[PDB]
């Protein structure tokens, strides 16, 4: 028997070990493949009550390859090191977010 | 004067599919004209009062007979009912007019309603779901993945405080939701108001811990309509995002006043399908579940139990989620149903599943469904908190594998065993629930 | 095995009823939670006096009681406490 | 640990009789322990939470198995449920706990609930009938004789005014009551409020004419619980002695809040048994009507449809009227039911009867029953008013013959033909509906 | 026709034990038939209206007469009353029908009701206690030990603020509860609303200090039923876990509407037994307290005053706590009472006890009781806060000694004195209240 340690969790893909930049590339490849619109979001503090983070630039409407979304990730990581950042995927037919996962911790 | 094959159904008309088994020596035309008559403006004799009202306009009539392949005195009946004769925004009437006393007719041994089509004009009168799928994900802030629920065992026995602690350990590990059993109401051993107060202390505790929005379905089902509304006044008061109800047992009218109230107040409602197995079980007699699923979507409901797995089950699952669904006779769907922008109801999968059925249920149900483990979480060797982290890591593994582009039918047993290497809690559960 | 015990044994089995004897320790007597001991649905006096002396001795310091059961559906007719804890 | 034959049922315990058809290769002990378990504190696996609560005290258990004569893999199961685990004054729970999902079990093909016994302790929590037989005769001032009702035909078509006049001519001749059809609710062609106003003008008219108390059953059945109460507020307002409801279709919870309201206000309620034929038809599958009849008596109801005739039908008729009824296996009754001073429900006989079935139905049903003619009154050669006086004189002839001391089985055709000599209206009806 | 010895009592029947003292020259049979008659369907003359109703079924009758040993014209009467004739869920009727005007009969000088048995069928109609013992311990989070209360002295004199401070110092030391006096209502010197506001400030103060859940019984007893509910609306508003009522003086109907309200809102109710001593004092005349204790348990109540000590007191103490209690004539119990899963009421011991009666009261009353010190806490040499710590350490010493396995009858004075060595507060109180 083992007792479960207390951990502060971060929505989808947080119970898996922290993601490698290759695992990052495969999950955004899935966003552009299904035809959804990938975007970058940042916030100072992470809490269950607040449901709007500060949007980074615009949703990248013209995204051909998954590398263009990775370069937008590293430029925000450089600008705000002490911020929470996550990448989302808007769908245009069903008017809802498909995917929401957290990439950098302060 | 009830059997008219030449008739061509209109768009503002409700159409029904009956599987008929007549008494031997009864023709295929007369037993078809008898259920078309006995459901709407039908009488055993000619009465004089029929000459003042226009009988031709209001009457339901059989337009098509199809004999069932490989079956003797077994055929499908298609009857069309004018739109005007039903009352507006009430399941109670459509249920009452059609499938009233056409059942238990002396002319026929066995009868089964297979399907029911709603014209769009009739669909508009109802509220439908108080929220729907798209609305529901937005209030809870959860995307990408199927949602995870938990049923507390045993069903009746625990004190209000013991219930409060058994719920605390489960959401702590990383379950989305916890659930009350379908037969717990206001039992002498735990009164509802005490259960409602201790569950409130354990959600706020695990909310400030893990840092996510957590919930618990508070069964509201009550004998009278005052008690039901009054219990719900208390759940709103403790700021509870969700409650739940059994619609079949309380009745459609009980379920109706509730949904109006729930849209008024912005609480999400779970629906359990208690007492379904007595009507929809027999393939010769009863009403098919897909009829009752529609009736639910229209009554209103944010969640609904669909039952665990096959060709038949995906028929009425895509029927509750999609805006437009096409006629497919192999799947089990007889008519073209078109929903007028009405929000979708989320599929709930519960009843005897462990961490090895995990690859099978994410692929078939997809993304917009709730996966609920009754016996699979509590019965962990290490307790409720490790049993939860076990099922959480196993879902997130299959969802990551699916995106990258792996077939979970082929590499289904493969992704569960890789994940079992770096997490201790899944290694002891893979051992226990074997193949 | 008193004179009250064997007359009730004989009164139960003179009705066509079957005897069941049940014991309970002092704690579970609160909640009226008794259990069967020996052979159930007894239909003769000597089987009744033999498993009565089996259960007086097997659960001494517990309550023991005799049941008269109408074999039609197994309906409970008559209940009487024979032995009480010390 | 669920199958225990030695167990002897207590008096404060609810007992049930199931007709079981197992899958071949399934023993008679395991399929019996599975429905005894799956209805109450039953789980497919051993869970750890069962060791904190006392499972022995709460569990339902099978005490007696009886093999059905002349039937293979067919036997009767007797299960006993402790009193404590059900909630007080609610049919919804007793229905939900027992016959929930024991149906559609993989271990068994066909299942049928035959009967259900209520201990007196449980019977006391309910209101039961708002009035009963004795109370009902006293409000209407009618003694000696069976009461006569009438169903207006056709079912859907007539205007609110035409309905108002077709009801006026029937009570004028000498019917006690008139009745709305089971599928008329708030149809577009006649709205409920208009129908409620014109029927009010025709009762007061024929009341001041013939000099007797007349009534009409105003169908209240509505989709939501607000509408139902609000329609009823209007019937009380026009001083209507009776209304009516369909209990199966609206649900037990809908039917419950109503009966409480009806006892509060002193209006007599008629209950139609719409949609009964789909559950109770098959002799291998469903629930027997006698279970549902009890459930009605307990929910509450002053009248109930029993269906027209035989050994089975008199079983559940004497079960609804008598204070004490004895176990009789040939009649169809498995258990000794004892009602604690609860008033009786009046039998309603409707569905295809004419003036020649008149001797047969006064003798079998007796004095405390309502005889209802759908097609038999309107379809008279001379109209609604002569068709009513026809059925009135034919009842009063059989009731006078019965008192003096004549067998109506022997001299049944004799009393109808003597009466046909001095009354012109019965001479033209004897002609038409022949043998 | 009232005295019938051959009669064998049924299970669904209420049975009563009367101690009768007839006028000299009155037989033992006629005075027994007269109290059996005058309580239920009894009249001094034969009236004609008795031949329309069935008198045999409804009548209460005396079945057994037992002469009291060592007493002339003194004997115990046993009368049985059919279940039907009482109204459901009302103490008011059962009290009214039986002990109405059988008292003050000319045929007899003295009359005393000793005991009263309730059939299980009748017990189910009531709510009973709003919570019970098991429920109550769970809301307060207190286990192992008897709970400690305090009565503020003097009874009438202190201002609303002075009351607020005298309550603050007591719970600070380490008492569980504080209590209002039985004659404080809405006295001119302190209005209820002011008293209700200052006690709210002192509980929140000592709650954040010692780190435990604290309470105070707020006397709600009011002249009218509006005022009573309106004062209680205010206690719920300041989030008070407990209030209290005097049931005898306000009446049973006042106490009833309250208990329904209290279960509705989840507030624990204390009951004081004010004005008990005028009825239950005399051994020849009145009603015994055990009858009234039963009547309380059924009316509802979470606490009840039992009185300080012996063979008689433990009779009605084990009668209020236990689920099943057996007939014991030496103890004072005449009938076998069986409670249907109804929760137990906690014993309250108050009236003239100090730190030396501490060993005697933990052993006799056991674990599930409340020990209350009126004069014993305030009258400490050092004040209210040390006087509280004195009684707290003295209880915890006896509870620890009991668990290890020491007899508190032999070593009772021993444990109090070896605790007096390491705590200064008990050394000055041991000094003051000596032997």
């Amino acid at each position: 028997m083992q007792t479960l340690p207390k951990e502060r969790r971060y929505e989808t893909l947080s119970y898996l070990p922290p993601l490698t930049d290759v695992q990052i590339e495969k999950q955004v490849q899935y966003i552009l493949s299904q035809g959804y619109i990938p975007a970058v979001e940042f916030n100072e503090v992470s809490e269950p009550t607040e449901l709007y983070w500060t949007l980074w630039k615009l949703p990248l409407f013209g995204a051909k390859t998954s590398r263009e979304v990775l370069a937008e990730v590293q430029s925000c990581r450089s600008q705000y090191p002490g911020h929470y950042i996550r990448v989302v995927g808007f769908d245009n037919i069903k008017q809802c977010q498909i995917l929401s996962f957290i990439v950098h911790k302060p | 004067t009830y059997y008219t094959p030449d008739y061509t159904p209109k768009d503002t008309d409700i159409l029904a599919a009956f599987r008929v088994t007549p008494q031997p020596g009864v023709p295929f035309e007369e037993a078809a004209a008898a259920v078309a008559a006995e459901s709407s403006t039908g009488t055993w004799t000619t009465v004089w009062t029929d000459l003042l009202t226009d009988l031709d306009r209001y009457k339901g009539r059989c337009y098509d007979i199809e004999p069932v392949p490989g079956e003797d005195n077994q055929f499908i009946a298609y009857i069309a009912y004018p739109l005007d004769l039903f009352e507006e925004g009430s399941i109670t009437n459509v249920l009452t007019s059609i499938v009233g006393n056409v059942f238990g007719f002396k002319a026929l041994r066995a009868l089964r309603l297979e399907d029911i089509r709603f014209p769009v004009a009739y669909i508009k009168t109802f509220q439908g779901p108080p929220h729907g799928i798209q609305v529901e994900r937005d209030k809870l802030n959860k995307y990408g993945r199927p949602l995870l629920g938990c049923t507390i065992k045993p069903k009746l026995g625990l004190s209000a405080k013991n219930y409060g602690r058994a719920v605390y350990e489960c959401l702590r590990g990383g379950l989305d939701f916890t659930k009350d059993d379908e037969n717990i109401n206001s039992a002498p051993f735990q009164r509802w108001r005490d259960r409602f107060l201790f569950v409130a202390d354990a959600i706020t505790k695990a909310q400030a811990e893990t840092g996510e929005i957590k919930g618990h379905y508070l069964n509201v089902t009550a004998p009278t309509c005052e008690e039901m509304l009054k219990r719900a006044e208390y759940a709103k008061e403790l700021k509870q995002p969700i409650i739940m109800h059994d619609y079949l047992t309380a009745g459609f009218t009980a379920n109706t006043t509730l949904a109006r109230w729930c849209r008024d107040n912005g609480v999400l409602l779970h629906i359990h399908r208690a007492m379904h197995a007595v009507i929809d079980r027999q393939k010769n007699h009863g009403i098919h579940f897909r009829v009752l699923a529609k009736a639910l979507r229209l009554s209103g409901g944010d969640h609904i139990h669909t039952g665990t797995v096959r060709g038949i089950t995906m028929g009425f699952v895509d029927l509750l989620r999609e805006n437009y669904v096409e006629q497919d006779k192999s799947r089990g769907i007889y008519f073209t149903q078109d929903w007028a922008s009405l929000p979708g109801v989320m599929a709930v999968a519960s009843g005897g599943i462990h961490v090895w059925h995990m690859p099978a249920l994410v692929e078939i149900f997809g993304d917009d469904s709730v996966l609920q483990f009754g016996g699979g979480t509590l019965g962990h060797p290490w307790g409720n908190a490790p049993g939860a982290t076990a099922n959480r890591v196993a879902l997130e593994a299959c969802v990551q594998a699916r995106n990258e582009g792996r077939n979970l039918a082929r590499e289904g047993n493969d992704v569960i065993r890789e994940a079992a290497k770096w997490s201790p809690e899944l290694a002891v559960a893979c051992e226990l629930w074997k193949e | 095995l008193s004179l009250e015990t064997q007359e009730q044994i004989r009164q139960i089995l003179s009705q066509g009823h079957k005897i069941t004897f049940e014991h309970v320790d002092a704690r579970r007597f609160r909640t009226g939670s008794w259990q069967s001991c020996g052979t159930l649905h007894i239909d003769a006096e000597s089987d009744a006096i033999s498993t009565l002396e089996a259960c007086l001795v097997d659960y001494d310091g517990e309550y023991v009681r005799m049941v008269g059961i109408d074999p039609k559906g197994k309906r409970r007719v008559v209940e009487t406490i024979i032995q009480r804890p010390n």
